[PDB]
């Protein structure tokens, strides 16, 4: 055991996803993959989620036959209409801060709105990513998006960032 | 008509048993689920039901309805009690249908807020009135809590046909009022016949009441 | 015929004047054409109002302002003659904007139908309810089309404003009623103070009538 440590990799990054969502897991060649400590894939060196349903939710690992165990990655998969996502949740002052208001199914999504504790950040004709070039302390707090499916008004559950010194 | 994108799939609305039906034993209250946007693409709906989270069985689904539109309509009705409904049970109505992510679920209960009891006062046509051919009885019914409340009128103790009633308001302290008029043949006014508005609420003693209303 | 609606830019909504506006000649009568939606990307509205198909260019737009949400709104305002009005003359609002692939028109105008003249009754307290600190004083509007009317409350010199009105309820024979409660303390009505309950309509004559009630 001394070797390096092996890292898993998600495509698109987003730890958070919907059902019907396509994920790709890899691992930086005989390379293994742990689902909830189950064994998934023998050999293969990336693990394709194609439509992504509740029960793929939990933690991934892998191992190559030159390198060790990795460290675990928690894929969380929700269900309903919007799933805001980021590439992580904790920032520092002045780091960028890329979020995606996400549909069910990339449905089309018109008249968007991204909020933060409660009031109007950004509005979007069409969907539209919300990037804030430099994290301040003020853009900590709670967030979520919301937009309409057609006629039908629809918004993601909410998510917490926080900005550290 | 062409058939429309439908992106955000069904809707549905969930409607309260009349007050009346409530109100008296010999009738029967329903809530009423109903399904809109449905597609020719993805037709099925699938009913689940529940009263304080217990599901029920008893529940009618009537065969879709194509729209004018070009999409369909689904109506299940839930017959309830009457005492469960005036106790504030929950009636949830949960609605699959594969164009959607997930169940739509709504619920509906009676309205909560501290019941209050109607006042009702009859008045007669003004002087003013008493000029035409027809005339105008009025019934006040004010000061009451729920909403949720039924008028009828009577002529020596047989039901009259032509009333309007005004839907109930907010009054300024949070309880609610309105108006019922019956119109009569002036006739029948001057000749003394004994008129009657009647009053069904929840907050009344076996929930009527009636008052009346005649010349001397 | 068939609903076609839109998708993802600015929305109109035009309103039409209060009713004792186009009523009261003193009074000045607006048409209210609101733009709601309006990104930060491409803020500026711009405005084209018509009375009848015939431009007019005596419209107030106001600034833009941002909403709560973060959305600007826009508000242009058109006085409008109350007798142009009245005599149903049709107001349309055209809004231009980057972000519509064409201008939206609205168009309003009074409501149609034939009119019917509001007969006006006041009713006093029922006996039943002098037993109470406070009574209710009834002003019965009924007969009147269309639902467009202002009712009023009011004592010896000013105004009373404890009373809450119903809306128009449409009646059997095709007009509308509707109720208005004055609610004032039993010793006001017992003191002999005179309550009167104003009407405003385009069906009567001098599109006002007042009637009056006392012990
Ligand atoms: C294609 O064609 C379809 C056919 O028209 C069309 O469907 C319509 O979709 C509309 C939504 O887009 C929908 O609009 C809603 O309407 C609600 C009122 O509906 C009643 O009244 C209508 C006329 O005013 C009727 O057309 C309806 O059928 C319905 O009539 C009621 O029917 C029930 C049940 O049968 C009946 O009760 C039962 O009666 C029987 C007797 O037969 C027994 O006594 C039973 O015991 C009893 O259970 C009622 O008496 C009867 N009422 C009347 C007056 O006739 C309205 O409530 C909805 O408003 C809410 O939603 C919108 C969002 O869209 C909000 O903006 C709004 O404020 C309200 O919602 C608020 O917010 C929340 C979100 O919804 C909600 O939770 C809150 O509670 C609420 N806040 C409040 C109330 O303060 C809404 O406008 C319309 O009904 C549909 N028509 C139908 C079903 O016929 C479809 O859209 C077309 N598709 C296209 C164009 O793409
Ligand atoms: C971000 O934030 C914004 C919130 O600010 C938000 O903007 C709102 O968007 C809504 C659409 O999403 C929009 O909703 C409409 O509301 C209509 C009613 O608006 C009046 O009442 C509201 C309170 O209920 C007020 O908040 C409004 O401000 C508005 O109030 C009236 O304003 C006028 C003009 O200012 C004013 O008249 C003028 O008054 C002055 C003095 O002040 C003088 O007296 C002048 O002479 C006079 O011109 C009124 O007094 C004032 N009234 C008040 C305050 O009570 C509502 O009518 C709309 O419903 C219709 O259209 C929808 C489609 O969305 C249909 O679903 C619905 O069936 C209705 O259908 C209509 O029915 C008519 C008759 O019943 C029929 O004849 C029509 O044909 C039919 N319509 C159509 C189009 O076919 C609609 O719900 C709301 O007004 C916006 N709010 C504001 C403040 O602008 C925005 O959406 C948010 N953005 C995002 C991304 O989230
Ligand atoms: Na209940
Ligand atoms: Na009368
Ligand atoms: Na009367
Ligand atoms: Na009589
Ligand atoms: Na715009
Ligand atoms: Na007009
Ligand atoms: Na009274
Ligand atoms: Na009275
Ligand atoms: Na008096």
């Amino acid at each position: 055991t001394d070797l390096p440590k092996a890292v898993v990799f998600l495509e698109p990054q987003w730890y958070r996803v919907l059902e019907k969502d396509s994920v790709t897991l890899k691992c930086q060649q005989s390379t293994q993959w742990f689902h909830n400590e189950s064994l998934i894939s023998s050999q293969a060196s990336s693990y394709f989620i194609d439509a992504a349903t509740v029960d793929d939710s939990g933690e991934y690992r892998c191992q190559t036959q030159l390198s060790t165990l990795s460290d675990p990655v928690q894929l969380e998969v929700h269900i309903g209409w919007l799933l805001l996502q980021a590439p992580r949740w904790v920032f520092k002052e002045e780091d960028p801060i890329h979020l995606r208001c996400h549909s069910w199914k990339n449905t089309a999504l018109h008249k968007v709105t991204y909020l933060q504790n409660g009031k109007g950040r950004k509005y979007f004709h069409h969907n539209s990513d919300f990037y804030i070039p430099k994290a301040t302390l003020k853009d900590s707090g709670s967030y979520f998006c919301r937009g309409l499916v057609g006629s039908k008004n629809v918004s993601s559950e909410t998510v917490q960032i926080t900005i550290t010194q | 008509c062409p058939a429309p994108e439908l992106l955000g799939g069904p809707s549905v609305f969930l409607f309260p048993p009349k007050p009346k039906d409530t109100l008296m034993i010999s009738r029967t209250p329903e809530v009423t689920c109903v399904v809109v946007d449905v597609s020719h693409e993805d037709p099925e709906v699938k009913f689940n039901w529940y009263v304080d989270g217990v599901e029920v069985h008893n529940a009618k689904t009537k065969p879709r309805e194509e729209q004018y539109n070009s999409t369909y309509r689904v109506v299940s009705v839930l017959t309830v009690l009457h005492q469960d409904w005036l106790n504030g049970k929950e009636y949830k109505c949960k609605v699959s249908n594969k164009a959607l992510p997930a169940p739509i679920e709504k619920t509906i209960s009676k309205a909560k807020g501290q019941p209050r009891e109607p006042q009702v006062y009859t008045l007669p046509p003004s002087r003013d009135e008493l000029t035409k051919n027809q005339v105008s009885l009025t019934c006040l019914v004010k000061g009451f809590y729920p909403s949720d409340i039924a008028v009828e009128w009577e002529s020596n103790g047989q039901p009259e046909n032509n009333y309007k009633t005004t839907p109930p308001v907010l009054d300024s302290d949070g309880s609610f009022f309105l108006y019922s008029k019956l119109t009569v043949d002036k006739s029948r006014w001057q000749q003394g016949n004994v008129f009657s508005c009647s009053v069904m609420h929840e907050a009344l003693h076996n929930h009527y009441t009636q008052k009346s209303l005649s010349l001397s």
